[PDB]
C-alpha cells in the first residue's frame, strides 16, 4: 500500500479534501490527479494537497 | 473536469507585490 506524510499543517478547502497535521502520518495514499492525491487519514479517505503532503516509500 | 492545482507554498523570503 501507499503512505504519505504532511510536510506542513494544511486545511482542506472543500469537503472533498481532508486535513492532516504535519507529523500526522497517514496511509493508503493513492495519486488520482497529477496535481492532487488521496489517502486515509485516521480512518477517513479524501484528497491530499500535494503542496502540503508527500508520499513516502 | 477534476483538474485543479494545489495552493501556493508558504515562504519566509516572500515579498508583497505592492510596495
Amino acid at each position: 500500500g501507499i503512505t504519505a506524510v504532511a510536510l506542513y499543517d494544511y486545511q482542506a478547502a472543500g469537503d472533498d479534501e481532508i486535513s492532516f497535521d504535519p507529523d500526522d502520518i497517514i496511509t493508503n495514499i493513492e495519486m488520482i490527479d497529477d496535481g492532487w492525491w488521496r489517502g486515509v487519514c485516521k480512518g477517513r479517505y479524501g484528497l491530499f494537497p500535494a503542496n502540503y503532503v508527500e508520499l513516502r516509500q | 473536469q477534476r483538474n485543479r492545482m494545489p495552493p501556493p507554498r508558504p515562504d519566509v523570503g516572500s515579498k508583497p507585490d505592492s510596495i
